[PDB]
């Protein structure tokens, strides 16, 4: 986006539960339409 | 405008003479945490935007400048603060009495961003200019 | 009085089939937050009074019982919910499909007792009985 | 016995906010088909017997009553469901949120190869608010 | 489950004996506003949707049914509540002791909707059944 | 059947906020005395028969169960009422707001001239939260 | 539905709500129009 | 130090020319709420302490001074802001363009001291100096 | 000190008598 | 209280407000 | 003196969130043109004199410094504006939210009929706060 | 020039939260006497000259202005300090948190033995908020 890591990327890299909470997942609309 | 430089020098002297180094460091970390709850950055998207907003906040009070850099291999957020205000010769090194405050301040500033979860720790490093403070942010 | 047990069993089955666990959990957490928006406890002074009011609210809809305990050393609020309604063999573990609903509901209910803008999260603690849900409430993030 | 009325109200509002109407209707029709796989009537040859069995199932689950009329013009079947459970003001019209569930449920129930209908298609239509009218055509 | 009908009858008798009609009505309006604070409808878009949600809330506690109508010429919102719970012969008319509770509850419920601004007043209109309560809401002049 | 649990919660909140504790306690004792004039037990000459009749009345109103015991140290009467209805978090202790109602109710019920305990006086004094202990002393 | 909207109800009732609920363009719409 | 006075005068002129008064007022109220989000006062216990902290916050940016008073008979919080920054001749009255910003700012700042979910509105009161802004904070949509 | 508390302010904004009537009786 | 922590105490503990500066100053 | 830095940061965020980028850019270009209608340089027949006058105006408002060069390849005008005021992290790149204003400003400052730089149309193209724009006939 | 107003506000908040008032006042008096050892007036034999020198020092540090009065009923000095710097709402009254600092500073400044007021002791006593009145008695 701007040549810099995103905040989500930063907190995923730092570790903890965030790397599991910030994992990219579809929204309800996208998940329902995809199936 | 009143000048608090001499008062802060004397306050640092008396606090260091009366209480220990660790007690003063914890008090200043709490003061920085409280400072972070009074002036806050907006929810930023990337590291560069967060750096810009934090620099604007620091310029609002004239406490220096900051640089943020994500270390993926070391799994931390290196924070380099330049031109920390100096109040006397107290601190380690001398003239860095307000360094623990930054540890609180940035600690409140980054954990308030969206995506932060759990416990984090901001630790200052122990060539570098005297008033330049280097801190690393990791998960506790 | 219509019965929604079979409908909710089928809906849980369908949602788990076409939607992953995380998306379903997020949807159910938002549903719990909306439910807490719809029904509120009064402003309470102590943990015991809040527990009594929340238990009255739960008995209003028959969704079980709650016990609150402030853990100072853990710096959290342990929330033990017993007799969660069962909507079939869905959830982790099976029979606990409505646990994120409890997460959102209790988050809203206890945040209503807090200050104007507090950042708190309720997280499910993953020989506890099957329908008993253990949750912990604490700040979203902090530094030291 | 736990009460799911408030939970279903909030769930309907959230689903309407998140996915819209058509996606929600398709999801509810899928749920209705699954419900039809849960509970089934016996294979009936006449419309009246099928109506009795469907009413027995509805009374078992408490979702209302049904009337089936076999039209002798287009050979279609008019299905009138009364007292559909109401969960808030969601749906079109308001309160008829579980109507696609009825669509799927009746599509599964009526179309039984061992019965006398086999192949049919559900088409939802001074009518009471909770009364739902759908048409069964080949 | 406990039955509070006899207790509420005796409480209404004692309150009407000790305090006046106006004090009891004000206390019951406060109780109704508190009840509206406890349970609230979602932010509705039309009168029909709000009516459905209010009826759902009433059926949650079994306090009756409600119909809402907008009177443009009268510049008011007519609220007709049917099957108000009856606790003894107290009230004016007898059997309508819990009517100020309805006044406060409906005032809180409708004023919480988006678009409401300022001060509003819900008054009871004093043929209809005994437990049917007719209220008119309008801006407090 | 109307549910007065939420209404009684809000009413207890408002009454405690407005008038306080002692005035509220006196008002609830008066309400209990008035309730004692609506439902009454038959004249009982023994503690066991009176306990049975009071339990029958409580089951009629669904307000819990009662045990009566006669203490010979002062010929006093100890009243243990279990499963008092809970009307919220109000009261001392929390959840016990109808205890003065029990005080008045038992004062009216026990003290009957045709019975054998018509000269007693009410006094509320590891037990469960909804269990209320009262003492009748001459 | 044929029932009035809540905003219409609060405009009809009177007070200042009839002025705050006066239909107005958004910033994007106003900027695009003029 | 960059000077934004002329830029803000031109911006106010152009915003008034292109969009209406109501749209500009809503945008400025949103900006004021965001500004309040940027800078917070500490949790205060009295009106005097809150006034002192708000005055310190205003002096941090040099946006004037504030006085708070409680009208129990009117059930309001009278807020009198003096020395509002002036940006051109825009606004009603002229020179008071930044008043909805004050409305949003004071609404956010005083709501920060309230409960978890409060419904309050700060409305400008439309002799008094030109740059002095008088506003009242009331609950939204009360009923009697 | 000498000024209303914030809780008092928000109770005033949100907010004979029952107590007086009960005392009279 | 009633043998139970207050809500304000609960949220203070959750925030983190539950040697020390007071003890160090008293000792000195 | 009142400080509008925080206000401008919040206003830029709100405008960017509500209307987008192209609408915001057009509004800021109009604002720059209006600003140019309020402060103007004298008619200059030479690039050096125009540069001096524009720098004087910028120093009057404290909005940075400007360098003007004439490209003989197409007789274009290269405008290098350094030390643009920064209001938050908004804009592309971040901190360059007020860059469109310059397009409105210089487009009115340089294209003066009484001067020797009639016509010319500004097009925006280094340090973060340095803005490069071109004027083409 | 760094701005310490927000830092001082937060520090006063935290110190008042942690240690209280008496300990905080003693610490601030210590800080005031320490400040006195860093800036000192010349030895003055006259109250007017001492007032001028103290005002010069205050202008050097920007901490308001002072007025000294030598009362005749008792050999005591009334010290009126206007425009005390305000750091938040901490202090008693609110806004006056650096008043013990003034107590220590004026105890150190006035009691120089080379002058004439070397045996005085500070005792802090319509008035503006940031105006501090203290008394120095032999």
């Amino acid at each position: 986006p701007d040549g810099s890591p995103t905040m989500a990327e930063v907190f995923m890299t730092l570790g903890g539960r965030a790397t599991e909470l910030l994992s990219p997942r579809p929204s309800l609309r996208e998940a329902l339409l995809r199936r | 405008k009143p000048d608090f430089t001499l008062f802060l020098q004397t306050l640092s002297w008396e606090i260091d003479d009366q209480v220990g180094i660790e007690v003063r460091n914890e008090l200043l970390r709490e003061v920085g945490r409280g400072m972070g709850t009074r002036i806050m950055p907006p929810p930023c998207q990337t590291v560069d935007k967060l750096q810009i907003e934090l620099n604007a906040l620091l310029a609002l009070i004239g406490w220096g400048t900051v640089t943020l850099e994500l270390l993926s291999e070391d799994q931390s957020l290196r924070i380099v603060h330049e031109n920390l205000p100096q109040v006397g010769s107290a601190g380690e090194p001398s003239g860095t009495w307000l360094a623990p405050v930054l540890e609180g301040l940035y600690g409140r500033w980054v954990t308030s961003q969206a995506g932060a979860f759990g416990d984090y720790v901001v630790t200052r490093d122990v060539a570098v200019p005297r008033q330049t403070i280097i801190m690393y942010m990791r998960v506790r």
